[PDB]
RNA sequence: AGGACCGAACCGACUAAUGUUGAAAAAUUAGCGGAUGACUUGUGGCUGGGGGUGAAAGGCCAAUCAAACCGGGAGAUAGCU
RNA sequence: GCUCGCCGGAAGACCAAGGGUUCCUGUCCAACGUUAAUCGGGGCAGGGUGAGUCGACCCCUAAGGCGAGGCCGAAAGGCGUAGUCGAUGGGAAACAGGUUAAUAUUCCUGUACUUGGUGUUACUGCGAAGGGGGGACGGAGAAGGCUAUGUUGGCCGGGCGACGGUUGUCCCGGUUUAAGCGUGUAGGCUGGUUUUCCAGGCAAAUCCGGAAAAUCAAGGCUGAGGCGUGAUGACGAGGCACUACGGUGCUGAAGCAACAAAUGCCCUGCUUCCAGGAAAAGCCUCUAAGCAUCAGGUAACAUCAAAUCGUACCCCAAACCGACACAGGUGGUCAGGUAGAGAAUACCAAGGCGCUUGAGAGAACUCGGGUGAAGGAACUAGGCAAAAUGGUGCCGUAACUUCGGGAGAAGGCACGCUGAUAUGUAGGUGAGGUCCCUCGCGGAUGGAGCUGAAAUCAGUCGAAGAUACCAGCUGGCUGCAACUGUUUAUUAAAAACACAGCACUGUGCAAACACGAAAGUGGACGUAUACGGUGUGACGCCUGCCCGGUGCCGGAAGGUUAAUU
């Protein structure tokens, strides 16, 4: 659910929160836990190649199957987890032979509940089929971009896909950012959203609780010098030029994506 | 079994001084100057053998040498080794 | 207050002593040059 | 509960006086701000000079910074003193 | 040596880092020490650092580094796999007393513990470069049980007081004891157990995970402290004798109890919150190959080994960083008494110091302070500076407000000491004695003793009772910035930066973008509820007209046009 707290400080005034009283409160699984240490947007250089990246709090990595490759054992919600890696809720499901995984929690998939993947399995939020199983019309999640591959599409709180056609060895996406996408259809997906809708609603209200993310505080290139911004100078406010990002690219319109690689598989741009 | 060699040069001269008499007549220590490179067992057993006394116990430390001066000159003595010996009570050296 | 020497022996020898000095060639062209000169104190580590 | 409140340690540095061949190449004394947090601190590590890093002052990068330091081109050039 | 003063959450004590003989003894005063120096961290010489248990080394990993092959690159080199290094983290084990001029958890005394190796015996499925378990982890908050420690009473030794009094409800001092072992308590968590079945754990597995019956319902793991022992012990005021007047030798009484109580322990616990909280080894356990009347595993005993290196001394400082014996800087640990909420503050204890020129005088003037007639901001750029306020409990408190605030608004009253309530109250603690039982560190009853607020009433001293130190000035109007934060180290702290929020725009994942001649890497083990760039800057009400100029987006008819041919 979503809670406002109450103004009894001013960093807490305008705090919005998403609550869930059915996520696990105890420790995750440990066998499926990875340390991932932090980079501070730093590569193998040393050199910071993405700004505004640093701190915030430790964090495990939760080793989710992307993939769902068991196929024909039933599987069982053992319950609902909170990740850090990602704006989803996971899931713990217990397979009929005894093996655990974590899979993204699809919305409306409570603990208890029997998910399948498969040629075989049944069309359910969190089954798993091919595409080409799979009717036309369906909202799916985890979308894969080749098959074996792994879900790579769709994975985000509140995120599905539409399937709009079938032709052949190709089916037709309707991606959520508006992108008409083909996909081979042996590509899987599990049925019905990304659960946490309701993500996007929060308000950090502070500006401390966007430094608990680890995200560092942005600098406007006018409020600097033109020696370490093309934005830079003024005596007082002034602009007087065409806003670029600090290497001088114009950042205002101008198309950046050049793949010739793919642009067979873009039935239809955003726009 | 230590070569016979070793042995007699690992003992280099006996330390006095009023702590090594102290020790010699309370604690039945001899106090020894000793390579820099011996061990507690060589030591044990180059003075069981050259001194036919019988050893129970080697305490074993390493001198630093000292800064010194010589017309103006700056000079520094060699960091030596030290032993205690403890000797088992009736040996009487 | 606090003057820039903040002395570390392990830092010293990892920065400036002779295993640091030989791992590089430019590092080694110190040690060359130092040589040359007729220094007593090639590195930080003596 | 809280980038909550008063207030020591701790971190700072708003006012005044002193000091200005100082006790000190930035401090002392009396007041002052924060003090469970975007806090502070130890140890070790990474980023290198048209480069780094910068909650952005052209700030900081060993008392040096609108281009560090050391050596070299090099006895640069100087219609100037 | 006797007085005086200063610190005492330090200006005491013990470490780490850093330094390197500055430590101790003798000797000297040339130079060094801001003066003298017989003194010294100065000169010179001699001495001093004792470990199976402390630390390193060692085993294991983090960030990161290096990196056989490998990929890449004019050369130099870059990156990176397998590996191998790398603590600031994980991993076996010792306490108390005594002793030197200088070392001690190292030496001695007493009493312990760990690991490993060999051999004798007994039983016996062992075996990993593999599987599983464990190690193993956040913030905040609350309570109970304790101890460290303190106070008093009892006891034991001593005293009867320089000047009125002091055989007492008097004064002074002591009243200490460890690890280890045995006990398994206050408390925390977990349902046991026996069979059978199995797409899972790369192969197997009795191990782990999953499933199903039966049966029991009590078993297991963890755990401060207390008690017993350790301990007929050591230690202990005092006393007796030597003294080289520094100290040496001998003995040694009591050595109990109650109350108070931590920020330390139970506690890596419990509760709750989101921002969701290392790794690997040692350790347990299972099998694979292999070995299978041998090896190998378990237990008893015995013996042997535990090397090497560090250990002096300073360590908030005259020994480290600041050119100095420099009002500076420097991480961790201990934490007594009265008053106090307190690690504030004042005075003291333990302990440590009087800061390496002094002697006079008592001019102007400077600096640091105290007081001030009458006036009260008239000063001045400006109340700068100073003065002033200042605690606890209760009564009481406006506009406006985002309903939280404003607010400690403002303002006001009481406050000491003594007696009574009540020879010490409410409460807290809590023995005996007794009673019950699965008999013990049990339950129930009980209340001796100890401890002890707050309040009312009466009385009483002073000018003054929050009496010292300590310790908000308050109110009104208005600009700017929503707020907490950040910044010109060293003349600017702000209205500047950031911020949560908002909008535009890019980006379909081998993403855009960034660092890289490249390989690669970050973005991200993320996937449009995501990530990058730009501008604005909580919130409320809102954000109007212009696409001519210049950008950017889309288009491709007609003109122009490169290499080419
Ligand atoms: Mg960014
Ligand atoms: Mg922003
Ligand atoms: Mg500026
Ligand atoms: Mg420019
Ligand atoms: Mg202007
Ligand atoms: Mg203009
Ligand atoms: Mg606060
Ligand atoms: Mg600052
Ligand atoms: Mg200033
Ligand atoms: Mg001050
Ligand atoms: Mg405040
Ligand atoms: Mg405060
Ligand atoms: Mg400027
Ligand atoms: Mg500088
Ligand atoms: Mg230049
Ligand atoms: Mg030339
Ligand atoms: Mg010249
Ligand atoms: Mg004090
Ligand atoms: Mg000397
Ligand atoms: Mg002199
Ligand atoms: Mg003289
Ligand atoms: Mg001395
Ligand atoms: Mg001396
Ligand atoms: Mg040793
Ligand atoms: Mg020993
Ligand atoms: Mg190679
Ligand atoms: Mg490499
Ligand atoms: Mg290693
Ligand atoms: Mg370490
Ligand atoms: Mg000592
Ligand atoms: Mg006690
Ligand atoms: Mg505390
Ligand atoms: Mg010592
Ligand atoms: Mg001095
Ligand atoms: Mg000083
Ligand atoms: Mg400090
Ligand atoms: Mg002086
Ligand atoms: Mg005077
Ligand atoms: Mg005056
Ligand atoms: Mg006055
Ligand atoms: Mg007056
Ligand atoms: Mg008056
Ligand atoms: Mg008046
Ligand atoms: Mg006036
Ligand atoms: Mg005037
Ligand atoms: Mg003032
Ligand atoms: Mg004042
Ligand atoms: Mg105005
Ligand atoms: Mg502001
Ligand atoms: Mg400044
Ligand atoms: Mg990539
Ligand atoms: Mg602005
Ligand atoms: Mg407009
Ligand atoms: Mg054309």
């Amino acid at each position: 659910a979503v809670v406002k707290c109450k103004p009894t400080s001013p960093g807490r005034r305008h705090v919005v929160k998403v609550v869930n009283p059915e996520l696990h409160k105890g420790k995750p699984f440990a066998p499926l836990l990875e340390k991932n240490s932090k980079s501070g947007g730093r590569n193998n250089n040393g050199r910071i190649t993405t700004r505004h990246i640093g701190g915030g709090h430790k964090q495990a990595y939760r080793i989710v199957d992307f993939k769902r490759n068991k196929d024909g054992i039933p599987a069982v919600v053992e319950r609902l987890e909170y990740d850090p890696n990602r704006s989803a809720n996971i899931a713990l499901v217990l397979y009929k032979d005894g093996e655990r995984r974590y899979i993204l929690a699809p919305k409306g998939l409570k603990a208890g509940d029997q998910i399948q993947s498969g040629v075989d399995a049944a069309i359910k939020p969190g089954n798993t089929l091919p595409m080409r199983n799979i009717p036309v019309g369906s909202t799916v999640h985890n979308v894969e971009m080749k098959p074996g591959k792994g879900g790579q599409l769709a994975r985000s709180a509140g995120t599905y896909v539409q399937i709009v056609a079938r032709d052949g060895a190709y089916v037709t996406l309707r991606l959520r950012s508006g992108e008409m996408r083909k996909v081979e259809a042996d590509c899987r997906a599990t049925l019905g959203e990304v659960g946490n809708a309701e993500h996007m609603l929060r308000v950090l209200g502070k500006a401390g609780a966007a430094r608990w993310r680890g995200v560092r505080p942005t600098v406007r290139g006018t409020a600097m010098n033109p020696v370490d911004h093309p934005h830079g100078g003024g005596e007082g406010r002034n602009f007087g030029k065409h806003p670029v990002t600090p290497w001088g690219v114009q950042t205002k319109g101008k198309k950046t994506r050049s793949n010739k690689r793919t642009d067979k598989f873009i039935v239809r741009r955003r726009s | 079994m230590i070569r016979e060699e070793r042995l007699l040069k690992v003992l280099r001269a006996p330390h006095v001084s009023e702590k090594a008499s102290t020790a010699m007549e309370k604690s039945n220590t001899i106090v020894l100057k000793v390579a820099k490179d011996a061990t507690k067992a060589e030591i044990k057993a180059a003075v069981q053998k050259l001194f036919e006394v019988e050893v129970e116990v080697v305490n074993t430390l390493v001198v630093k040498g000292k800064v010194k001066r010589h017309g103006q000159r700056i000079g520094r003595r060699s960091d030596w080794k030290k032993a205690y010996v403890t000797l088992k009570e009736g040996q009487n050296l | 207050m606090k003057r820039t020497f903040q002395p570390s022996v392990l830092k010293r020898n990892r920065s400036h002593g002779f295993r640091a000095r030989m791992a590089t060639k430019n590092g080694r062209q110190v040690l060359a040059r130092r040589r040359a000169k007729g220094r007593a104190r090639l590195t930080v580590s003596k």
